[PDB]
RNA sequence: ACGGCCAGGGCUACACACGUGCUACAAUGGUCGGUACAAAGGGUUGCCAAGCCGCGAGGUGGAGCUAAUCCCAUAAAACCGAUCGUAGUCCGGAUCGCAGUCUGCAACUCGACUGCGUGAAGUCGGAAUCGCUAGUAAUCGUGAAUCAGAAUGUCACGGUG
RNA sequence: GCCCGGAUAGCUCAGUCGGUAGAGCAGGGGAUUGAAAAUCCCCGUGUCCUUGGUUCGAUUCCGAGUCCGGGCACCA
RNA sequence: UGCUUGACGAUCAUAGAGCGUUGGAACCACCUGAUCCCUUCCCGAACUCAGAAGUGAAACGACGCAUCGCCGAUGGUAGUGUGGGGUCUCCCCAUGUGAGAGUAGGUCAUCGUCAAGCUC
RNA sequence: UCCUAAAGAGUAACGGAGGAGUACGAAGGUGCGCUCAGACCGGUCGGAAAUCGGUCGCAGAGUAUAAAGGCAAAAGCGCG
């Protein structure tokens, strides 16, 4: 690694909103806490769920009875 | 990222939530009321310890990117289906019954 | 430090899954080239030093202007001639740059999946595209320019792309 | 049958050009919360109050009423305090997706409104061209004729000027 | 038979020293006008005669093939 | 009077391409971190350095396996020097020479000097 | 520069095809390091294609300049 021509590259704290305390060393020189992490994005968390497809019939039915 | 979209900042609350694509202006002050920001202070006044609370209240309605993608899917649902709906939707014709005579020019550019 | 994590589970567990002879032939990854396209606005000469700060920040290492080797007259001339800019990354910087990825590199997709396992070449190397360049530390909002195609190439030891998917799902973000 | 009765569809089609009319493009303004004053008219085959449940259009309810009595019916602009700081925006509302109420045997072609989301063109507009000499032009409301329902046109009178 | 010039919008002419196509008439739309013209405002148009190369790139550079013009086709 | 391996060569496909089992005894890279030299149009993989904490497979090392490539006969034919002819834009005769292509099939090459290991 | 030119040179025609009347102060000298063209798979606004990774390659690229003859001691490419 040549000396002078790469940044500064220190070691940081990443937190996330759960408290997920992550240490990377980053060019940062600073802590910033983040909003969201690996662990609380819903697509690995199990929480995406799906766009539903479509319900006519179920809406037919929740709408309207029509006994009979 | 700031709460799923990049917020503006030097404005009120409701005005910043405004431009998440999926909260307007009445679901917004709705949304300060449940949580307790005052909308009256800038967003660059509020703490960092809230906002968790107002991602939560945007993972509670829609996000941009599941709803254009299930907006897109309820026009296909009349575009696959043979409506007159969707028939003047493909062609970029008025859809809710406006006079096709003259100035429908919107839905066809200049 | 992912070499860590990976030393001491993902080396001896991969031998027993892919039924491998000894220690060593396990699949590693070899190098993470990142690529950042610089094709639009070729007759600037102002947004080269541009995309080389902001790739220098996010990376931690001063990346290569890359020139062109042809001309298509179809996409721009000869005049232009930096193009390209790229940075390489071996096990000292590979490992802690990966850790950005599938740790808070996650939320910069802005995606329905994280990345599609279709996706790998004949021999088990793996390609990924970043849309925006507003996803990483120390980056401003308004002082960065929102035109950055950056790419994240990954190269593996694998004889074919079965031991890539093997080795990804460890440090799994599909 | 160029005469009649019944179903649907059509007159509200749509690269285009024209006349009239309403919205805007904002800071002499946009929202929020207080507070002030009208004229004229319609209502026993009708007006349809109070309480009441609904985010709202509205649903129940049945009073008083044949009219200085009761209802339609809260006039709005202005004025007082806060914020917005001129930014394609707390401007603009078209468009489209979902969810409803009312009328009607019946709201797809093809109705009017209410709730959530989306947010366009539009930064004062060429040659040209029109209305107006005083409660005039300009701007803001109210109620009615036709009417099961349906107005930016149109019926009628008033605020500031 | 031989030699020189040219091929550009619907029509007439500029153009390049290769990266790019304009002027006028004509045409369309709107204003004038009782109506048509002439006044006025706005607007769309060429694939640069065909072909083969040179090139990253050809209307432009080069060699051929058609069409239209101008010179000569002489001594017997 | 053996096998393994390193260096430089003789000769350049009968010496090449492709298909297994393997070598721990030195090399072969790989590797710890790149501190001390050196290096990156940015990279400790290229290059360099303290070895061997590790590793024997990817990598190479030779060591199996004749499909492809390469070599290629004999014979005939084409061609041709000399001399003479015919039906003379072509061919023939006497004599001498004589291809290319095609046609059974071999091969995982054959060797020179130095150095090291296996037994002691 | 190639053919005509007949396997040493040379060899004509108003014979068949093409170029030159220059460029480089680094486009020269030296030391040290590296492969070309082309095919396929993957990779966000590019997509048959730009820049990147991998394999198959085994010079079919490149030569400052027309064609001929050569270029892995590369005669090609970069740095001091
Ligand atoms: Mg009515
Ligand atoms: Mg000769
Ligand atoms: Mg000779
Ligand atoms: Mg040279």
């Amino acid at each position: 690694m040549k000396a002078d021509i790469h940044p500064t590259y220190e070691a940081i704290e990443a937190t996330c909103s759960c408290g997920n305390v992550i240490k990377t060393r980053s060019t940062l020189c600073k802590p910033i806490h983040l909003d969201v992490c690996s662990e609380c994005h819903p697509f690995y968390t199990g929480k995406q769920k799906v766009l539903d497809t479509g319900g006519r019939i179920d809406r037919f039915k929740q709408r309207f009875g029509v006994f009979g | 990222r700031i709460a799923g979209v990049n917020i503006p900042d030097n404005k009120h609350t409701v005005i910043s939530l405004t431009y998440i694509y999926g909260v307007g202006r009445t679901t917004a002050q709705s949304i300060c009321a449940a949580t307790g920001v005052n909308p009256a202070a800038k967003i660059k006044d509020l703490s960092d310890e809230q906002i968790d609370q107002l991602r939560n209240e945007v993972a509670k309605i829609t996000t941009e990117g599941d709803l254009r993608r299930e907006i897109n899917m309820n026009i296909k649902r009349l575009m696959d289906l043979g409506c007159y709906r969707g028939l003047r939707h493909r062609r970029g014709l008025p859809v809710r019954g406006q006079r096709t005579k003259t100035n429908a020019r919107t839905r066809k550019g200049p | 430090r992912l070499k860590e994590i990976y030393r001491k589970e993902i080396a001896p567990k991969l031998k027993e899954e892919l039924q491998l002879a000894n220690v060593m032939e396990v699949p590693r990854v070899t190098k993470i080239t990142l690529n950042m396209g610089l094709g639009e606005a070729v007759g600037d000469k102002k947004i080269i030093e541009n995309a080389v700060a902001d790739l220098e920040k996010i990376t931690g290492q001063k990346p290569v202007v890359t020139y062109a080797r042809k001309s298509i007259a179809g996409f721009k001339i000869r005049e232009g001639w930096p193009i390209g800019v790229k940075v390489t990354l071996r096990s000292d910087r590979m490992y802690e740059f990966l850790d950005r990825l599938l740790s808070i590199s996650l939320p910069r997709v802005r995606d329905f999946r994280g990345l599609n396992a279709k996706s790998f070449d004949g021999r088990g190397n793996y390609s990924m595209g970043v849309k925006e360049q507003i996803i990483f530390p120390e980056i401003d909002y308004d002082k960065i320019d929102a035109l950055r195609g950056l790419d994240i190439t990954l190269t593996t030891t694998a004889r074919t792309d079965d031991e890539g998917r093997a080795l990804l799902r460890a440090f799994k973000f599909p």
